[PDB]
RNA sequence: GCCCGGAUAGCUCAGUCGGUAGAGCAGGGGAUUGAAAAUCCCCGUGUCCUUGGUUCGAUUCCGAGUCCGGGCACCA
RNA sequence: CCAUAGGUUAAUGAGGCGAACCGGGGGAACUGAAACAUCUAAGUACCCCGAGGAAAAGAAAUCAACCGAGAUUCCCCCAG
RNA sequence: GUUUAUUAAAAACACAGCACUGUGCAAACACGAAAGUGGACGUAUACGGUGUGACGCCUGCCCGGUGCCGGAAGGUUAAUUGAUGGGGUUAGCGCAAGCGAAGCUCUUGAUCGAAGCCCCGGUAAACGGCGGCCGUAACUAUAACGGUCCUAAGGUAGCGA
RNA sequence: UUGAGCCUUGAUGUGUAGGAUAGGUGGGAGGCUUUGAAGUGUGGACGCCAGUCUGCAUGGAGCCGACCUUGAAAUACCACCCUUUAAUGUUUGAUGUUCUAACGUUGACCCGUAAUCCGGGUUGCGGACAGUGUCUGGUGGGUAGUUUGACUGGGGCGGUC
RNA sequence: AGCUUGACUGCGAGCGUGACGGCGCGAGCAGGUGCGAAAGCAGGUCAUAGUGAUCCGGUGGUUCUGAAUGGAAGGGCCAUC
């Protein structure tokens, strides 16, 4: 509970994208990480979070 | 309530009906009996919410053929971009520690432009240019470093539209003296601004109702599309 | 329904002609005593006889 | 018996789907309304207990044409 | 899950179509009576649940979120 | 008033019974799901109506798939 | 008087009486899918339900919860009605990516929307409730009395192991 | 007749400094008046009886704007609209009354028929209500089908899973 | 503390522990990255608990299927609720 859980959409015309849970309460600002991606086989940028 | 004047063109446009853009330039050219050179304005009611930051359209436009009227522009700069600034076509061009003088009684403009590292200077004291509209902003365009363009920009015909509170625009479009023709060119490019300011969040249709009107005329509906 | 009217009627008065109304004022009142008839089609081109002739 | 004398309509069985689907029998009971009609080719008040949708067919086809199909089968007005 | 309303001083609550947020309870004291009662008044320790937006200015109006109160929806 | 309702008489037929099969209108529970309501039991038991020697169905607004087959019904496969 | 025929005949039940409440006739109610009938071939001094239980003295306090009898600004709200948006198909237009009229169809579900519930005002001879902690009456003890506990009010008479 | 949406047409806004019952954004240093204005005199009317608008009319040839103030400046004029409100109209509904031809009639009368049933007819009284069917929400032990766990120093309680 | 994202994707011989389901370890290999001069290290956190089987649906991607054909709906697969 709490925690809420999210998911790292591709920033890239795929449609991959991970899941993951994050902190809205003190972390509401919008995760960003760079991560493998199986459908381009290259590191994009994963934003998008709850 | 209204004069003859007013209800003779009154019965030049059909309230139940909606003109096109190429039957409103030249019918708006016959809803102007003043004494004087009207101008232009088409309003329209944008269907967002104007109570939500993430839903504000509000910016800056070139019009193809100017509004018709002369601007003059007072910017504020500091350093180089002092000379910058005269030798662009700014009326008038005071530096940032002589900000005090044009409030006195050297206060005569249409529009105030300043520079991003002098605005903690203007910013301050701002309660007579906030509420005139002349309160210098980066979103409305009148804060940038290249003051030497925006100010050329303005001196063109660049015209900036915000929505109030309400959910309403209105700006100007140039004079009723020009050619029908011209102010096609000029209203369809406001048109198509809105539509490039668009918010995301914006549901339902955007254009809802536009009508355009002079000084002293009354207003005619418009197909925007 | 349409039926044609024979009588002379209220609010549609013409002793002869086709107007829509209520299957409730027809059949009821209407047809159910002397002052229309249902456009059976057959009925239709009867009367119309009878305009022209 | 709660039957149409002319769509021959009756008392259809069924049952009561409930939000939980617990089939529990019933039955349509049919609109029958005893109403009188008037013939012109008898000059009477032929009253007949027939459902709602009974006696729009009998403005179609005509009083004296259901009436005709009912002395057809034996049915008696 | 949807929607409306409520959360205001330590407690129980009133209030505004946008701006000095009051009353009562309690305590100390005062006024009043010759005096003890009563009565009346003064004295206050608030980001008006939390985070933003519009505004010169938000307890208000709007959006999201939380707790709580009412109803409905709710077949993995 | 006409006309009907009604009354009388005559002819014909019907009424009943019956082990099964058949069509149609009605239509469970126990039980099983190791409980239990969806479900299953079952459109079975039973009740009722009608008919025949068979009944019922039946001469495509059916299937098939670009090649055809050609009413319905019954049996065997398809296929547990 | 009646009752467990066949282990209980009793303080149980019934009982006249009294009270509340429902009922204006095609009554309420009851037997029935319906018709119909009973209620009654009666008409509020009638009838049905409930409660108590001759008589005598009397029958208090409390309306929050749960019910019943009414009203009602605002809020929510079914079926029905089907506003917009999106999607599928395709004549045509595109050299191709794509878009795509009419019609049809699928889907999404504004607007129209009464009760009900909440709310508000009553009713306790309705279902029931009618208790806790402290201060005090100048010998003790108790508490006429005065606050609080916010649950609605907190035991009149009489009686009492 | 009227409650609400919708479309034009007209009103409409008393924080404070103040010439004064300022709606917010924009256009806007002039339109307005001899197509007869201020300024006075009345009717109608809004309303916090503060003050203002307006037809008619008297009169007859002016009235204004940063003004020095206000966070924000014009009854100087004109638009897109909200808050509030009024009147035509449009649209979607609501309420009540009148009428009679369905329906109802356990009112009267006649016949079938020396018959309290029933059916037909006539008439009177109600009347598109009532009632009924379908759908829908609420209500619903009157009634029906069932659940309400197992471990466990017997079970229950407690606790546990 | 500086620099950053290996909490990455396709496998994994072999091995441990359970009736089974399941779970755990795993050098190393291939592709694509980060850090360091480099040798190398990184498939979350010292490790061991911080969890929810199935069915039924929703969302995105993939012409795999597309009940006459060409699509679509739906379904299956991957990710995920």
């Amino acid at each position: 509970g709490i925690r809420e859980k999210i998911k790292l959409v591709s920033s890239a015309g795929t449609g991959h994208f991970y899941t993951t849970t994050k902190n809205k309460r003190t972390k509401p600002e919008k995760l960003e990480l760079k991560k493998f991606d199986p459908v381009v086989r290259q590191h994009v940028i994963y934003k998008e979070a709850k | 309530k209204l004069t003859k004047r007013m209800r003779v063109i009154r019965e030049k446009v059909d309230a139940t009906k909606q003109y096109d853009i190429n039957e409103a330039i030249a019918l708006l050219k016959e809803l102007a009996t003043a004494k004087f050179v009207e101008s232009v304005d088409v309003a329209v009611n944008l269907g967002i919410d104007a109570r939500k930051s993430d839903q504000n359209v509000r910016g800056a436009t070139v019009l193809p053929h100017g509004t018709g009227r002369s601007v003059r522009v007072a910017v504020f700069t500091q350093g180089a971009n002092a000379e910058a600034a005269k030798a662009a076509g700014a009326e008038l061009v005071g530096m940032e520690d002589l900000a005090d003088q044009i409030k006195k009684g050297e206060m005569n403009f249409d529009v105030v432009i300043a520079s991003p590292d002098a605005m903690r200077v203007v910013g301050q004291l701002g309660q007579v240019l906030g509420p005139r509209g002349l309160m210098p902003n980066p979103k409305v365009g009148t804060v940038t470093p290249n003051v030497a363009e925006a100010v050329k920009n303005a001196k063109a015909g660049q015209v900036r539209y915000r929505n109030d509170k309400n959910g309403i625009i209105h700006t100007t479009i140039g004079k009723v003296d020009f050619d029908a023709d011209k102010l096609k060119e000029n209203l369809e490019a406001l048109l198509v601004a809105l539509k490039k300011a668009k918010p995301t969040q914006a549901k339902g249709v955007y254009i809802k109702k536009v009508s355009i009107s002079t000084t002293m005329g009354a207003g005619v509906a418009v197909d925007q599309a | 329904m349409q039926v044609i009217l024979l009588d002379k009627v209220a609010n549609l008065g013409s002793l002869g002609d086709q107007v829509n109304v209520k299957a409730g004022y027809a059949r009821n009142f209407l047809v159910p005593q002397g002052k229309a008839v249902p456009a059976t089609k057959k009925n239709i081109e009867f009367f119309e006889a009878r305009r022209a002739e | 018996s709660r039957v149409c004398q002319v769509t021959g309509k009756r008392p259809v069985t069924g049952n009561n789907r409930s939000h939980a689907l617990n089939a529990t029998k019933r039955r349509f009971l049919p609109n029958l309304h005893s109403h009188r009609f008037w013939v012109e080719s008898e000059k009477r008040f032929v009253t007949l207990r027939v459902s709602a949708k009974g006696m729009r067919v009998i403005d179609k086809k005509g009083i004296d044409t259901v009436l005709a199909e009912l002395r057809a089968r034996g049915e008696k007005y």
